[PDB]
């Protein structure tokens, strides 16, 4: 509980540069990192009603991005072009095809919601794959815990399985990381 | 100056608290953590003969190494330090003393509330058990009339309930209770045998461990009582 | 009497039966399944029943723990071809030494997307019959090849008699009462139970999920009677929000059969072809087609069928 | 090793048995399209011959990235039986 | 008063700018510079320069000299994470006993992937910000995170007003006209300095680049110097085979990028990207994906990279 | 290997041939359809000379996933022969 | 407990095949692969008192190692592992034994079929070129008389043609001819002098290397051919 | 042939020098960096009696280390490389000449333009703080009458006149100014006494090591400036 008295404030970043604390440095860099909320919200803006949004440090995701889109389908033949094609395209390349074809409007993304929706296929896919059964069962148990079971204290032994090899049929490329993470705390 | 041998493994343990040490004229070499919660001192038996201030001591160690024990250590031209060898010279870059925390005067430890004993042999068997078991922190408490240097791993259990390594280092004299927290990643002594002296008054408290080469002080964590 | 995982928190993989004598099944068909297990052997038996639900695959496991065997529980959608030249196939040779028989227990395995997978476990049977017995499980038994069929003996379960349909109903009520007193569930009525089993009998699978999904209000009331549900194999809610043109929530159900497009894809085009014009079946069918056509250069499986479930409705004359 | 019912069923435009009887073609692909294309061929006319080729073409070239291949296959029974005429 | 560095092979790094007044630029902009310099202390700042080749590494270079400053230059796609943790902090935490501030210029740091450096070096201004002031330089503000542009203050510069525009216009030639002089190439044509100014004047990295290729063959000063350009281009030569609908050196040249198709496919989405419009860019991105789909399926590589260039070509409606 | 049978037979536009002789490229698929589009494009119409490139770059695009390598060579055989502008 | 440093440095080698152990009260340590392929057993010295499994056997071992030798390991009253020491007491979590996987039984390797012999100093080779040299899988086959454990590449030599490594362990007296293909994973066996005496029957077959400390049963991959 | 130790250290170096190497027949073994910065070349006592190309020097070497040291290498049937034991027989492939980058012949040395001597202990001093001070270039240029090897970082400072680490090699006899930069990424010398001999004509210039076993050219950085 710092020994010296000392005047000098030392603002968490000094601290975390001069002691070479690696990882309190990261804690740092990070904590100037915006929230991914309005990282999308800025994206899917720019994509929607056409602006001027350029995205070379922002943390541009393909399957966020297409996911957000096709909740309508005014804008879902671009996002399953994307699908189709999209993968092996830049980043930059798929945001400019994206602002190139969907139309415009606003669409209101609520990103909350499209976050927990994209696990929902992974959830079902762990749970059929824990359980042995097919994925329409699998949704029925999902469904199940929801009320009865804990879904979260089921999904507590379930992270235990989220294999780096099992991930790859969830979905191909590299990117996949997001929901180990994403899994890897869901207590 | 003339770094021995003895000097450069004291300054290299130290460089493990702080990666800088702000070295002063004497033989005296004393270094803190950066967050304050670690300090070390050291009588050295070298003669430092100029004030200069080190951002990478490990390098500067390292470098000190490759010269032969002759080296003469003496201030550049431009405030540099210039490790000198009988045939090659070694310019090192003297640290900004801003871009260095260096306590400014020694942590002067008041009278111990309790003065234990902890053997190397124990002290490096906690150290390698603390990484082994995942001990996050530590406790100096009293169970049964002795001092026992219980491990705890904070990061699983909170309320620090569960002893996961315990160490007994002897009986207590005294008839004060106590549970002094120390936090493993404070606990950067070098091995060797350590007369650690507690003290703590109101909320505030230090473990020193006067060693025969150094003399650590650790920053107690804010859940140790000594309520006497 | 009654067994317990007590590690599932499930309610249907909790209190399933360990044994074959636990098990409620009609007197025939019990003393069968005890002959085979009494032998001390496991043929390749494709376990049949035409009403969906009667207990099939517990009876399968079943079989497997009364035997002893070392049973490999595999379902029929993972088992594709590397599985089967694979996991299979080590499991099959690799032999342990405890005289524990090996038998492969494969559910379902008669869904649309098994055509060749069906191929390579008779070519794996072939190969590893004298080591590994294998246990199909097939709600249909035309799905399942006719090659396969000669391999293993066929047994086929449900017709239950009066007196079995009596015996199995207080056997089920009894057991639903025990289920619902060891998981802390008060039965307001006695003569609850009676009807919620009465309701689905030739199934009782129906029946525990349906006391699982109404023990959120901790006791079998009245309503329970209430609760539709609906038949895992149909995909009848896809084809009314099709024929409703609501694409707000075909988009939000096609996550639900995203996880096994081949299988869906089947079944769609098995059934939106029996409820639309003969016009429109060949543009059904051009669509189906296309899409199943690209699933696979399709990154995500999703969107893919959330596409192909707004090009359907938009593009569907449905009579 | 025989095809004749596959045929048969197609003259007889019965989207229903194709598809029926599609699940147990399916098992082998390769096989039977080569098959399909030689009968189609020596029972089409010289006309429709052209279009057999593109379907059975196409249909096989996006095989592999076919989900359902038993669908595949009765998406191409389906195309054949209302895109040619026998002779 | 040409500063010449006289050891480099390149004109632009042999006759760059060695100070802010023998820079030329905007009358407005110059001052503000002028103003920096004489305050003493460079603080944190952002050097945009929308227009490229405008020359933002010069100015920034620049300050740093006239302020005295201890440079460090490091270039923005070399200012990895590691580097910032190391060379950087070892620079920023090194005894000043000159009286020289430090200060790092990393230049080009609206970058693609130097997004954790860029926060890692707000943080860094954020530990050692009386230590050392950080001058960067980007050419598209929006690729600069904004806590790097709420800290450091942003300075756009590429902006001639009028008659600035003409006084940095008759600097300029009267520049390039000593440059090739004290280079050893006689002005043969006078007009043709000026036409080369006018082509791609906001360009001047560009006209110095084209007067050094133009000057090895000799003195000339005329002619090509301000007819058109050379520059080959890393794929500036197969896009104007797709402009001209050439198909012969289309699959000529095939083969010579089948080698690596995945960086080189890259580039030519990149490239085509400005030179097309929204249904042509549309078109393009689709040709460009779907032929990259199938890299691992295409029978051999070649005649893949021919057909996508056949497409291209069909489809790409430039402007 | 030899193209000019290949390619006399698409000239002439004969089916019987390029069925038969399909099989004999399709062990190697790379080799033979480079050197085909290769050849071709001699012999062939200034504006047939894009159709012929996107129907071989085509091919090429859908080998590898095609079920049936055999009447993949085939279907292009007959795709060049129906469409190609001869000169 | 005990568990003497042999003991120790066997369970640390066992730990190879399997991430937990499941001991019992007996002179017999057994374990197993999770997928089974291999197999490993061998009879300890010291006596182990009380059935406890342990799910991170590394751990329990690097714990074990820095403690005074006769650590007397006990039962604690949670039920968990108690490593209790002269001053120290370290605690250790028992898993329970349905997460452990091990072998119900000991395996009653039949009579061999065909007996060999691996020198120590050739084990050592053959498991060094197999880690520098690619391979991953050897199959122990009849040449000339004298049986040679080639050395393939499953990977690149799909049909395992192509050898990379050829160690001529003996010369073989039988008529039958036979080419055990085992996997190079599966060789997880500690050095020494080890006694290999294979074992084949229809598609299922076996190798068993039975050294002086531990014997270590492996399952032949499912191309092994052989004429028994 | 019979590579013995000191060959295999040498070939060693040279995988250092070059990821592979081109034997040729006879008693000469040189390589050469694949950007042709540094050439390096030995004689050795053991006789190559056969020209391969090995793709991977390193992993042949490491691959050789463990087998007898009179494993008879040889040239298999397809011809590559057959290291035979007593026992065992590992198959190395001779990947094709025009894949690994050689050099045509030796390259033979112009007069010395200067000679100086770099002891042992000198040149692993240098090497080491080069590691350590971060140094990456090396200038041999004569200061105050001596040769003398400085380092600079260029990173920091591409103008090299801030000074890391200054090395006294010996006197200097002629009455030429000249400061060579030698790119420490091309010092892949193997500890020993050398006796370089520094030679530049013009804008090109390249210095030579005339090691005990070994004798590695260097080509100078074109920065380079000299009165030569
Ligand atoms: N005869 C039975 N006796 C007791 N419980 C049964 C019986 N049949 C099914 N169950 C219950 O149903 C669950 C397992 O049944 P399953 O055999 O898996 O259902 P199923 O036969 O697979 O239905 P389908 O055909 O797959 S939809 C467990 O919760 C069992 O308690
Ligand atoms: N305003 C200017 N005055 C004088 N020389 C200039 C000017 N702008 C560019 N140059 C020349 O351009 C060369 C250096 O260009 P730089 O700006 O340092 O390179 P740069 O980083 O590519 O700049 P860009 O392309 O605009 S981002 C030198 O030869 C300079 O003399
Ligand atoms: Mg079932
Ligand atoms: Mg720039």
């Amino acid at each position: 509980m710092s020994l010296f008295k000392d005047d000098i404030q030392l603002n968490e970043h000094q601290v975390a540069w001069y002691s070479k604390d690696w990882t309190a440095v990261q804690s740092a860099a990070d904590s100037f990192k915006e929230k991914a909320e309005n990282e999308f919200f800025e994206i899917i803006g720019a994509i929607n009603n056409k602006t001027k949004c350029s995205i070379a440090q922002k943390d541009y995701s393909k399957f966020m991005v297409e996911n957000a889109l096709s909740q309508f389908p005014e804008c879902m033949p671009a996002v399953y072009a994307m699908n189709l094609i999209g993968s092996g395209l830049s980043d930059e390349a798929h945001f400019n095809y994206l602002m190139a074809a969907v139309p415009r409007g606003k669409r209101y993304g609520k990103w909350a919601k499209l976050v927990e929706d994209s696990t929902e296929v992974l959830i079902i896919k762990l749970l059929a794959k824990r359980y042995q059964v097919n994925t329409n069962d699998a949704i029925n148990y999902k469904s199940i815990l929801t009320k009865n079971g804990k879904l979260p204290l089921v999904l507590k032994e379930l992270k235990g399985l989220v294999t780096d090899d099992f991930l790859k049929e969830v979905t191909k490329n590299v990117k996949e990381q997001k929901q180990l993470k994403k899994l890897a705390l869901e207590w | 100056m003339k770094l021995s041998k003895d000097t450069t493994a004291l300054l290299k343990n130290f460089a493990t608290i702080n990666s800088g040490i702000m070295l002063k004229s004497g033989q005296f070499i004393m270094t803190r953590a950066v967050n304050g919660t670690t300090y070390a001192e050291a009588n050295i038996s070298d003669v430092i003969d100029f004030d200069v201030a080190i951002y990478d001591l490990n390098g500067f160690l390292g470098i000190l190494s490759l010269v032969n024990d002759d080296a003469e250590i003496s201030q550049s031209e431009d405030g540099n330090i210039k490790i000198a060898d009988a045939r090659s010279t070694i310019f090192w870059p003297a640290a900004d003393p801003s871009t260095v925390v260096a306590p400014n005067k020694p942590i002067p430890f008041p009278v111990a509330s309790a003065v234990t004993e902890i053997k190397a042999e124990d002290l490096q068997q906690l150290l390698r058990v603390s990484r082994g078991l995942q001990i996050d922190t530590i406790a100096i408490t009293v169970k049964e009339g002795k001092i026992v240097i219980n491990g705890f791993n904070k990061v699983e259990d909170s309320a620090l309930t569960r002893v996961k390594y315990s160490l007994t280092l002897g009986d207590y004299d005294g008839e004060n209770t106590f549970n002094f927290i120390i936090n493993m990643a404070n606990m950067k002594m070098q091995p060797g045998n350590y007369k650690l002296l507690l003290w703590a008054k109101g909320k505030q408290g230090a473990a020193k461990f006067e060693g025969e080469h150094a003399n650590y002080v650790v920053a107690l964590e804010a859940d140790s009582t000594h309520d006497f | 009497m009654i067994t317990v995982n007590e590690k599932e928190h499930i309610l249907e993989q909790k209190y399933r039966p360990s044994t074959i004598d636990e098990c409620i099944l009609p007197a025939f068909d019990k003393e069968t399944f005890k002959s085979i297990t009494s032998k001390g052997k496991i043929p390749h038996i494709i376990l049949h029943s035409p009403s969906p639900g009667t207990g099939k695959t517990t009876v399968a496991k079943a079989l497997c723990h009364d035997v002893n065997a070392d049973m490999m529980f595999v379902n029929g959608s993972d088992c594709k071809i590397d599985f089967v030249r694979g996991p299979l196939t080590n499991f099959a040779s690799a032999a342990s030494f405890d005289g524990r028989q090996k038998v492969i227990v494969i559910d379902e395995f008669d869904r649309s997307g098994l055509a060749e997978s069906q191929r390579h476990l008779r070519s794996f049977m072939e190969a590893y019959s004298s080591n590994c017995s294998i246990i199909i499980t097939a709600n249909n038994i035309d799905g399942i090849i006719k090659p396969l069929q000669s391999r293993c003996r066929v047994i086929t379960f449900g017709q239950p008699t009066d007196e079995d349909k009596i015996e199995m109903m207080k056997q089920m009520i009894r057991r639903l009462t025990e289920i619902c007193k060891h998981e802390g569930i008060a039965i307001a009525d006695m003569k609850v139970v009676a009807a919620l089993v009465k309701k689905n009998f030739p199934d009782f699978r129906k029946t525990i999920g349906e006391l699982d999904s109404y023990s959120s209000k901790g006791v079998l009331d009245a309503g329970i009677l209430s609760l539709v549900t609906n038949d895992r194999g149909a995909i009848d809610d896809v084809l009314e929000s099709l024929k409703n043109k609501d694409v707000k929530q075909l988009r939000a159900l096609a996550p639900k059969y995203a996880a096994d497009y081949s299988w869906f894809v089947g079944k769609l085009a098995e059934e939106i072809y029996s409820r639309v014009t003969p016009q429109s079946i060949i543009r059904m069918y051009e669509i189906v087609g296309e899409n199943n056509q690209y699933h696979g250069i399709a990154a995500n499986t999703e969107l893919h069928l959330a596409y192909l479930f707004i090009q359907l409705a938009c593009e569907m004359q449905w009579k």
